[PDB]
C-alpha cells in the first residue's frame, strides 16, 4: 500500500526534477560564458533521463 | 512574372494576416462575453495557439522564395474627399472619407517611443564586446545548441 | 467611460485590441495596396549601409534576454513545484481503510449499512465524500 | 537624418503660391532634409535652361509622377545614366504641400508585427503574473429535496387552479 | 467503463511527455542564431523573445498536467486495487 504510493511520491518529485532540469539547462545556456560544457552535457542527461523514467 | 510572385506573397501574407485578426478578435471577445470560469490552461492555451501559429506562419510566409519586400514602395494615386461606399465595402466595416489624414495615418514606421527607447538602450548595449567575444558567443552557442538536438534526437530514438 | 462588466482583466484587453487597430491597419494597407486604384505600388532598388554589425550583436544581446526571461518562468514554476508539493488523498486512505467506498461518475460515495454484513433493511447508506481535508 | 521616414518638412509662406512646376519650386527653395543640395537639379537651376539640363547634365534628377491640383503632387528622385534611361532612388509624394518620403512594403508591415509582438508581450506577461497554482486547490486568480416534493408539486398546482394569481 | 479510464490515463501520459520534449526542443532550436534576411533584426527577437515565453508557460502547464495524472492515478489506486483493500480489511 506505501510502495505504489511512494511511487506515485517519487514521481511527483521527479516531475518537478524534470522541471527543474529545463530551468538549470537554459539557465547555463543564458550564461554569456558557459565554460562547463560538460555539465551543460550533464544536465541535458539529466533531463532526458528524468522525462524518460517519469 | 515577379508581378504575379508579388500578388501571390501579398494575397498569401493577407491570408495569414486574417486568420491573426480572426484569432485575436475570438480571444477578445472570449474574455468579455465568456469572463467567467475562465482557468489559466484556456488562456495559455489560446496565448500560444495564436501567436505561435500566426507569427510563425507570417515568420516562414515571409522568408522563403519571397521578392524583396524592400523594394516595393507604396504610393497613393487620388485623393478625393468623398464618401466612397466601394472603399468602405473594401476595407471591411472601417476607413471613413479618403482625405488628406488615412495615408499620413498609416504610412508611418515610427514605432512607439519606448521600443524606440528600447533600441536606443541595445544600441547603448552593443557598445559593449563586438567581434571577438561576440564572434566566440556566436559559434560557442551554435555549437552546444546542435550537440543538445543532436543528444535529444538521438535519445528520440 | 465603462466596459462590459470587467474590471479585472482590462489592460490585457486594451494591449490586444491595440494589436487588433494595428493588425486591421495591415489588412487595410495590404488590401489597399492589392487594388490598383488609392494606392499604387513601384519597384525600387535601394539599398542600406549598415552602421554597425547589427545582426550579431542584437541578435546575441536579445536571445540572451530571450533565454534569461525563458529561464525565469521555468525555475520560478520549479520552485512553485517544490513549495507546493511541501493531503486529500492521504485521507482516503485512511477513509478507506477504515469504510467502504466507490466511484461513480465523478462523484465517490460510500455504504454505510450492514448490507455487506448481513441485513436486508431496505435502505441504503449512501454517504457522499465533499473535499472541504475531507468531510462527509 | 538618422531616419529619413520620420522627418517632415513644409514651408508655409509658399502654400499659397503652388503651381505643377511650383511644387518643384517650393522643394528647391532651400534647406529640405529630403531634397538634395548638390542635385543636378541646383546646377539647373543656377544659370539657365530648364528645359534640357535635367538631361544633359547626367546624374539624380527629382521627376514629378502624378499631378492633383490642389494638393497632390508625387514627387519621384531618379538616377539617369542617359537620355531615357531612367532608375528610381527614391518616391516623396506631397500633402497639402507637405512632403513624405515613401516607405517601403517591408518596412510598414515589420513595424507593425513589431508593434504586435510587443503589445501581446505585455499582456502576456501581465496574465502570467494573476495566476496562481496549488496541486490540492488547482488553478486561480490573484484577484436539497426530499423526494416527497413530487406531492408538494402536485399540491402546488392544485393550488394553482382553486386559488389563481391575480395581478 | 474502466478500459476507458485506463486508456484515457495512457493519452494523457503520452500527451504530456510528448508536449515537455516538443516545447524544450523548440525552444533549443530558436536558441540558435540565423543571420536574418527580410525579418528586420527587431521584430524578429521580439518573436523569438515571445515564442520561448510561450513555450516555457506551456512546459509548467504541462508539469502540473502531469501532477494532475498523477493525484487521478492515486485516487484509481486508492478506491479500485483489490488486493491492498484486502489486506487492510484482514488487518
Amino acid at each position: 500500500l506505501a510502495n505504489e504510493r511512494l511511487r506515485a511520491l517519487e514521481d511527483i518529485e521527479r516531475e518537478i526534477g524534470a522541471i527543474l532540469q529545463n530551468a538549470g539547462t537554459v539557465i547555463l545556456e543564458l550564461s554569456k560564458e558557459k565554460t562547463n560544457e560538460r555539465l551543460l552535457d550533464r544536465q541535458a542527461a539529466a533531463f532526458t533521463a528524468s522525462v524518460q523514467h517519469v | 512574372r515577379e508581378e504575379k510572385q508579388l500578388e501571390a506573397s501579398l494575397d498569401a501574407l493577407l491570408s495569414q494576416v486574417a486568420d491573426l485578426k480572426n484569432s485575436l478578435g475570438s480571444f477578445i471577445c472570449k474574455l468579455e462575453n465568456e469572463y467567467g470560469r475562465l482557468t489559466w490552461p484556456s488562456v495559455l492555451d489560446s496565448f500560444a495557439l495564436l501567436s505561435g501559429q500566426l507569427n510563425t506562419l507570417n515568420k516562414v510566409l515571409k522568408h522563403e522564395k519571397t521578392p524583396l519586400f524592400r523594394n516595393q514602395v507604396i504610393i497613393p494615386l487620388v485623393l478625393s474627399p468623398d464618401r466612397d461606399e466601394d472603399l468602405m465595402r473594401q476595407t471591411e466595416g472601417r476607413v471613413p472619407v479618403f482625405s488628406h489624414e488615412v495615408v499620413p495615418d498609416h504610412l508611418r514606421t515610427k514605432p512607439d517611443p519606448e521600443v524606440e527607447e528600447q533600441e536606443k538602450q541595445l544600441t547603448t548595449d552593443a557598445a559593449r564586446i563586438g567581434a571577438d567575444a561576440a564572434q566566440k558567443q556566436i559559434q560557442s552557442l551554435n555549437k552546444m545548441c546542435s550537440n543538445l538536438l543532436e543528444k535529444i534526437s538521438k535519445e528520440e530514438r | 467611460k465603462f466596459q462590459p462588466s470587467l474590471w479585472p482583466w482590462d489592460s490585457v484587453r486594451n494591449n490586444l485590441r491595440s494589436a487588433l487597430t494595428e493588425m486591421c491597419v495591415l489588412y487595410d494597407v495590404l488590401s489597399i495596396v492589392r487594388d490598383k486604384k488609392f494606392m499604387t505600388l513601384d519597384p525600387v532598388s535601394q539599398d542600406a549601409l549598415p552602421p554597425k554589425q547589427n545582426p550579431q550583436t542584437l541578435q546575441l544581446i536579445s536571445k540572451k534576454k530571450s533565454l534569461a526571461g525563458a529561464a525565469q518562468i521555468l525555475l520560478k514554476g520549479a520552485e512553485r513545484l517544490t513549495k507546493s508539493v511541501t493531503d486529500f488523498n492521504s485521507e482516503l486512505l485512511r477513509l478507506r481503510q477504515h469504510w467502504k467506498l466507490r466511484k461513480v461518475g465523478d462523484k465517490i460515495l460510500g455504504d454505510l449499512s450492514y448490507r455487506s454484513a448481513g441485513s436486508l433493511f431496505p435502505h441504503h447508506g449512501t454517504f457522499e465524500v465533499i473535499k472541504n481535508p475531507l468531510d462527509v | 537624418r538618422d531616419n529619413l521616414l520620420g522627418i517632415s518638412w513644409v514651408d508655409s509662406s509658399w502654400i499659397p503660391i503652388l503651381n505643377s512646376g511650383s511644387v518643384l519650386d517650393y522643394f528647391s527653395e532651400r534647406s529640405n532634409p529630403f531634397y538634395d543640395r548638390t542635385c543636378n537639379n541646383e546646377v539647373v537651376k543656377m544659370q539657365r535652361l530648364t528645359l534640357e539640363h535635367l538631361n544633359q547634365m547626367v546624374g539624380i534628377e527629382y521627376i514629378l509622377l502624378h499631378a492633383q491640383e490642389p494638393i497632390l503632387f508625387i514627387i519621384r528622385k531618379q538616377q539617369r545614366q542617359s537620355p531615357a534611361q531612367v532608375i528610381p532612388l527614391a518616391d516623396y509624394y506631397i500633402i497639402a504641400g507637405v512632403i513624405y518620403q515613401a516607405p517601403d512594403l517591408g518596412s510598414v508591415i515589420n513595424s507593425r508585427v513589431l508593434t504586435a509582438v510587443h503589445g501581446i508581450q505585455s499582456a502576456f506577461d501581465e496574465a502570467m503574473s494573476y495566476c496562481r497554482y496549488h496541486p490540492s486547490k488547482g488553478y486561480w486568480w490573484h484577484f436539497s429535496s426530499i423526494f416527497q416534493r413530487q406531492r408538494v408539486d402536485a399540491l402546488l398546482l392544485d393550488l394553482r387552479q382553486k386559488f389563481p394569481p391575480k395581478f | 467503463s474502466k478500459e476507458t479510464l485506463l486508456q484515457s490515463y495512457n493519452k494523457r501520459l503520452k500527451d504530456d511527455i510528448k508536449s515537455i520534449m516538443d516545447n524544450f526542443t523548440e525552444i533549443i532550436k530558436t536558441a540558435k542564431i540565423e543571420d536574418e534576411t527580410q525579418v528586420s533584426r527587431a521584430t524578429q527577437g521580439e518573436q523569438d523573445n515571445y515564442e520561448m515565453h510561450v513555450r516555457a508557460a506551456n512546459i509548467v502547464r504541462a508539469g502540473e498536467s502531469l501532477m494532475k495524472l498523477v493525484s487521478d492515478l492515486k485516487q484509481f489506486l486508492i478506491l479500485n486495487d483489490f488486493p491492498s483493500v484486502n489486506e487492510a480489511i484482514d488487518q
